[PDB]
RNA sequence: CGGUAAUUCCAGCUCCAAUAGCGUAUAUUAAAGUUGUUGCGGUUAAAACGUUCGUAGUUGAACUUGUGCUUCAUAC
RNA sequence: GCGAUCAGAUACCGCCCUAGUUCUAACCAUAAACGAUGCCAGCUAGCAAUUGGGUGUAGCUACUUUUAUGGCUCUCUCAGUCGCUUCCGGGAAACCAAAGCUUUUUGGGCUCCGGGGGAAGUAUGGUUGCAAAGCUGAAACUUAAAGGAAUUGACGGAAGGGCACC
């Protein structure tokens, strides 16, 4: 609230867990440790920063992830997000459904005579 | 013969609520479609639009490279079509934040200059095709009835406003550019399924797992 | 009022090819405006011009091949003799390459290049270019 | 010393780099966006000489008390057929001076010269009787006959001499002591010289030939290609 | 334009609306020479030899870009039974 | 310094029309160049509501509001925060906004 | 511009101008498309009688004998 | 006339009434009498309302009955008028569908009417009014600017939102 994270502690966070996601856990005082071996921050009270508000989302990147930032460990899971799901095609598998109105336009453009009935 | 209609196609048109027409005629629209319905339905001539998807396929071959081709739809409705619809062309899918202008890069070389564009929707993607009429662009795209037709060619009305219409459009255009020099070997049937621009379900997309497997425990 | 049958006919030719109209819906069948659309296509300035003729009036329709950049005219009609038809070339021209001024002499309508071998005086209807 | 070897931006300074397009027109057909300044002093540099209109004043209206800001009207342009003009905002006129000139290598016009009354002998003036209207300036232009040279005001004869013509009656109406709009408006009339159907361009075309299409396996590849 | 002794003397010629015969100009950066190609009669097949055409920014500004092209396929044949 | 387009309100083929005095300040101005709020405004002010109907005779009598179309001149707007300044721009429309909640002073 | 460190004043200095001519004032045309038909302006920068009819004014539709037909001088 | 208020109030606020608004008979005839834009002919772009009149319902609804006259809805239509859209027109701009087509040193007709301020809508006469006053309208003198829209300084008691015991 009254703090508020500045640009050197959100805009250094998005590729720190974006590079080095595994093997990196919610534990803070922890991961308070892991930044030195990553990055260098010269004084611990940006490490006091830095580290406190990436343990403030790991819940949030687990649930609920939000723009601006890449995981990379659910991307590749998007491509079975483009599922076909089994079995969608014409619903009726004609469909019958027809306006009556382009019921000639099936008639006068197209030579199918198929089955196309009036709903009003 | 097979450069007309191929009518079976057609059937799934209707599918696709292709008949129906957006209200507001726009006169510079007024061609494709052919009659009005009493409760606000406009009934297009279908027989016309698929000769306009030819036209619109009669254009975008003969072009060498197909990475500078740009397919766009900022609305998040188009967006599911288009990524995978480069999956099989090589065009560069551009869907969403637009980022303008695209005309001093950053980090890139290789310049963010268009040279050919698809589009899904005109109306809320006014702005990137007013980015490309800068740059002597053709802009190829899919409408409706009531839309500023300003900088397009060619506009492809038949519904744009459902997802069963406008991932299915897609699939179409992916036939022609294959089937005139792009190895379908002489308009068969898709190896591939030929819904697979759509929305499995709308977000937040429900848990419906890969290739549809059910649980055994609760 | 219709005040000058000429010029009213003339001025929606040019405000066509602006939002570029290919065609013209015209009106009213004058013999002396019969014998001026054919001077356009005399130079290829315009498409083709036909004329239905109702029994009131008659009214004109004219393709356009956009060749056009503005035709005009001079009004009332002034009279001219052959020693100072040069005076009406520079004030209404771009230049003396193109551009034809159109006067009617006592023989009948022509352009002025045809005038000045013609070598009749005559009066000014209008120009274009 | 360039000092700089130019890179390209666009593809289009790639293709004249590596040697493909020999010919300012090439651009000219299809008014292609030239956005890179290189691709002028590729073709040019040789007889494209500058020379300042003014470096004229104003002034930013600040809390305390003023801002004092330069704005220099200048003017390159090919000896024989071509101009540009542009102008710059800067708090320092060596910052101006050296890159205001910048601006006027993308207004460059092919400039059309014409015949009066007779055609013998590499045409001089103009087609015809153009006019730039823009802010209160009407540069009229009147073709002209031999000997008299290009009639103007005493400012923009600068341009029309590195533009490439010799003789013409030129005036405007208005205060062309407010220049602002004055040697923008010949920008303007000086580039309509192709914007005028003539009877002698009545036959067209072989339609086109589009470099892209015809240059795109240079395009197509990734490598950094030298030459 | 050409002199006497058969020249084109001035730099070149600028292109020429191929729809509705405007000029193109020299800076209208919304002029397009757009190429639209042929089909084998049986079934697909694109052979070579194409139809390129110049369509001025002035009809692109009103919003006639599209329906203009269907006059030159019509015209040229290529889009048929229309 | 010319700022509407048409100028204050509906003067179309008419002339000169109609006045009827504001309430609050009574400067006479004609019937379309004055604002003109209209208003249904409850009786108890929303807070009697609960005492009324301890005390009613009936099962709550359910209560009536009053009803009066009410003329403001300009200041009476501006010196009341009725409608004021919006933009060179944003004085371009009349039919939106509330967008929020069923509006208050009804209530 | 001159109000105490003067690029305009008074001198000297050099520099320039046109040159046997330079200057003054005074009317006149051009510049001035700021007396205008060509050649502007009228929303507001100076500016449509509040109004409608209304003669003298002034300007007025269309329609009212020809393309041809054959030949030659004649381009080629 | 009187109370306040104020330094003064002869005013902004109150109280009283007086000319008069009222309607009949006339008499001036001017207003920012404004859409600060004269009138009639033509073309050029939509979109949406809505007035009337037509017209088509291959419309419902109304019951006098399914009807009928009647209502609404849709379709078409002329006179439009408003609004909005973007020149892709035009302007110095705000704004403009005509203020555009007066661009190319341009032309659809006809009338008044302006040439920097202030002198000044004052004098001088005529003309008209019962009058208060109007159609009418200058000059010596004096002056280098008066203004046209727009940008910027006012999150200089002016709107909206957020800050410390300067």
């Amino acid at each position: 609230m009254g703090r508020v994270r500045t640009k050197t502690v959100k805009k250094a966070a998005k590729v720190i867990i974006e590079k080095y996601y595994t093997r990196l856990t919610l534990d803070f005082h922890t991961n308070k440790r892991i930044c030195e071996e990553v990055a260098i921050i010269p004084t611990k009270p940006l490490r006091n920063k830095i580290a406190g508000y990436v343990t403030h989302l790991m819940g949030r990147l687990r649930h609920s992830q939000v723009r601006g930032i890449s995981i990379k460990l659910q991307e590749e899971e998007r491509e079975r997000r483009d599922n076909y799901v089994p079995a969608v095609s014409a619903l009726e598998q004609d469909i019958i459904e027809v306006d009556a109105d382009t019921k000639e336009m099936l008639k006068l453009l197209d030579f199918h005579n198929i089955r196309g009935l009036q709903l009003t | 013969d097979i450069l007309s209609l191929k009518e079976d196609d057609i059937t799934k048109m209707l599918v696709a609520t292709t008949h129906l027409g957006s209200e507001n005629v726009n006169f510079q629209m007024e061609q494709y479609v052919y009659k009005r319905r009493a409760d606000g339905v406009n009934i297009l001539n279908l027989g016309k639009t698929w000769e306009k998807l030819q036209l619109a396929a009669r254009a975008i071959v003969a072009i060498d490279n197909p990475s500078d081709i740009f397919v766009i739809s900022s609305r998040p409705i188009g967006q599911r079509a288009v990524l995978k619809f480069a999956k099989y062309t090589d065009t560069t899918p551009i869907a969403g934040r637009f980022t303008p202008g695209a005309f001093t890069n950053q980090i890139q070389p290789a310049f963010r200059e268009p040279r050919l564009l698809v589009v899904t929707d005109p109306n809320t993607d006014h702005q990137p095709i007013m980015e490309a009429s800068y740059v002597n662009i053709p802009v190829i795209a899919f409408t409706n009835t009531d839309s500023p037709l300003r900088y397009i060619d060619i506009a492809i009305p038949c519904n744009n406003k459902s997802a069963h219409s406008i991932g299915l459009m897609w699939w179409l255009l992916a036939r022609e550019v294959l089937r005139l020099r792009g190895t379908i070997s002489r308009s068969v049937e898709w190896p591939v399924v030929v819904d697979l621009f759509f929305y499995r379900d709308p977000e937040e997309a429900e848990k419906e797992e890969a290739a549809a497997k059910e649980l055994l425990p609760p | 009022v219709r005040m000058n049958v000429l010029a009213d006919a003339l001025k929606c030719i040019n405000n066509a090819e602006k939002r570029g109209k290919r065609q013209v819906l015209l009106r009213p069948c004058s013999k002396v405006i019969i014998k001026f659309l054919t001077v356009m296509m005399k130079h290829g300035y315009i498409g083709e011009f036909e004329i239905v003729d109702d029994h009131r009036s008659g009214k004109i329709v004219v393709n356009l091949t956009g060749r056009l950049n503005k035709c005009g005219v001079i009004s009332p009609r002034f009279d001219v003799p052959i020693n100072d038809i040069e005076k009406w070339t520079n004030n209404l021209l771009p230049s003396r390459q193109f551009g034809y001024v159109v006067l009617t002499t006592s023989g009948g309508i022509m352009d002025h290049e045809e005038a000045r071998r013609k070598h009749l005086g005559g009066k000014i209807l209008g120009f274009f270019f | 010393e360039d000092s700089k070897e130019w890179v390209p931006v666009t593809k289009l300074g790639r293709l004249v780099r590596e040697g493909k397009i020999k010919s300012l027109e090439e651009i000219y057909l299809y008014s292609l966006p030239i956005k890179e300044f290189e691709i002028i002093d590729f073709f040019l540099g040789s007889s494209l000489k500058d020379e300042v209109l003014k470096i004229m004043p104003v002034q930013k209206q600040t809390r305390a008390g003023q801002r004092t800001r330069f704005k220099a009207f200048v003017a390159i342009g090919d000896n024989n057929g071509h101009i540009g003009l542009g102008v710059k905002c800067s708090k320092e006129v060596a910052t101006a001076i050296r890159g205001a000139i910048i601006l006027a290598k993308l207004s460059v016009v092919p400039v059309r010269r014409g015949y009066w009354g007779n055609k013998i002998g590499k045409p001089h003036t103009v087609p015809c009787k153009v006019t730039g209207k823009c802010g209160s300036v009407s540069v009229r232009l009147i073709p002209a006959p031999r000997g008299t040279g290009i009639v103007s005001a005493p400012v923009p004869k600068k341009l029309l001499t590195m533009a490439g013509i010799e003789d013409c009656y030129t005036s405007a109406r208005g205060s062309t002591g407010t220049l602002g709009n004055f040697a923008k408006a010949t920008y303007a009339a000086i580039a309509k010289t192709y914007a005028y159907l003539t009877p002698d361009l009545w036959k067209e075309m072989p339609l086109g030939s589009t470099p892209y299409q015809a240059y795109s396996d240079f395009l197509s590849k990734p490598t950094p290609r030298l030459h | 334009m050409q002199n006497d002794a058969g020249e084109f003397v001035d730099l070149y010629v600028p292109r020429k609306c191929s729809a509705s015969n405007r000029i193109i100009g020299a800076k209208d950066h919304a002029s397009i020479q757009m190429n639209v190609v042929d089909v084998d009669p049986e079934t697909g097949r694109q052979t070579d030899g194409s139809k390129t055409y110049a369509i001025c920014g002035a009809i692109r500004r009103m919003g006639e870009s599209d329906d203009s092209i269907l006059r030159l396929a019509k015209a040229d044949g290529i889009v048929s039974k229309n | 310094t010319k700022k509407r387009r048409n100028g204050g309100r509906n003067k179309h083929n008419r002339g000169h029309v109609k006045p009827v005095r504001c309430t609050n300040c009574a400067r006479c101005v004609p019937k379309d160049k004055a604002i003109k709020k209209f208003v249904i405004r409850n009786i108890v002010e929303a807070a009697a509501v609960r005492d009324i109907t301890e005390a009613s005779i009936w099962d709550s009598y359910v209560l009536p509001k009053l009803y009066a179309k009410l003329h403001y001149c300009v200041s009476c707007a501006i010196h009341s925060k009725v409608v004021r300044n919006r933009s060179r721009e944003a004085r371009r429309i009349r039919t939106p906004p509330l967008r929020s909640f069923p509006k208050d002073m009804a209530r």
